[PDB]
């Protein structure tokens, strides 16, 4: 899930 | 002025492999290790890459795509040059509890590759390269390897190079005076980033048979290095992507 690390949030 | 700061500031932290260093060396240990290692400092190189300048207005494909492709080389860099800071070459320093010494070496079944990572580090001495032209540099390895089609956008990609290879000529040239000494430093790191290529070669090779026979050796692969290392690892070594050298 690199996606899922490409597009979280802070 | 601005953008050296902005590489520096970004720069990612220390990283611990998670290492048990009070288990006998053995091939399945130390190999898991690099495996956790690499999925660990997997997840900071997407950060670090997010906050470089002008990647975000990448196509999030290619985001994904240039991250996948030359996240072996990015770390290796960074590998040999924290060897250089931490135990001055002597040995290959992959993290605090995660230090390569001879012995480590040959029980890895690595020797050979082990063998060239650490003249890498050796080549920062020679070299005397600094913390700045070393930052730039590991920024333009992550442009540095794409498949040979191109890339969802590759307009921009190539833009944003030029961008990067523009930034290393100011490091540079912002610090010399004779127009002589400012080419052959060019020559020299752009030299040392063509090194590096081969070098992601064989490891990309190396990691590829080892997730093959991973279930007989006893290696544990994490979700996204097996998952890269299977679908992205392959379009490398079977000529889909192709790294960019300077020179011929
Ligand atoms: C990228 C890592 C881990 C992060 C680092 O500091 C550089 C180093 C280079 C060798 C890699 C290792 C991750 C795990 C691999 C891919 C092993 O399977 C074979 C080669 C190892
Ligand atoms: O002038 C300087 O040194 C600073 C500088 C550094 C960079 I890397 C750069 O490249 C782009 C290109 C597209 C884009 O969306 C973004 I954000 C940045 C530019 I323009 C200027």
């Amino acid at each position: 899930l690199l996606r899922y690390l490409l597009d979280k949030d802070d | 002025p601005i953008f050296l700061n902005v590489l520096e500031a970004i720069e990612p932290g220390v990283v611990c492999a998670g290492h048990d260093n009070n288990q006998p060396d053995s091939f399945a240990a130390l190999l898991s290790s690099l495996n956790e290692l690499g999925e660990r400092q997997l997840v900071h190189v997407v950060k670090w890459a997010k906050a470089l300048p002008g990647f975000r207005n990448l196509h999030v494909d290619d985001q994904m795509a240039v991250i996948q492709y030359s996240w072996m080389g990015l770390m290796v860099f960074a590998m040999g040059w924290r060897s250089f800071t931490n135990v001055n070459s002597r040995m290959l320093y992959f993290a605090p509890d995660l230090v390569f010494n001879e012995y480590r070496m040959h029980k890895s079944r690595m020797y050979s590759q082990c063998v060239r990572m650490r003249h890498l580090s050796q080549e920062f001495g020679w070299l005397q390269i600094t913390p700045q032209e070393f930052l730039c540099m590991k920024a333009l390895l992550l442009f540095s390897i794409i498949p040979v089609d191109g890339l969802k956008n590759q307009k921009f990609f190539d833009e944003l190079r030029m961008n990067y290879i523009k930034e290393l000529d100011r490091i540079i040239a912002c610090k010399r005076k004779n127009p002589t000494s400012c080419s052959r430093r060019f020559y020299q790191l752009t030299k040392l980033l063509d090194s590096v290529q081969p070098i992601a070669r064989e490891l990309h090779q190396f990691t590829f048979d080892l997730l093959i026979k991973s279930h007989m050796v006893s290696v544990d692969f994490p979700e996204m290095m097996a998952e890269i290392i299977s679908v992205q690892v392959p379009k490398i070594l079977s000529g889909k992507v192709k790294p960019i050298y300077f020179h011929t």
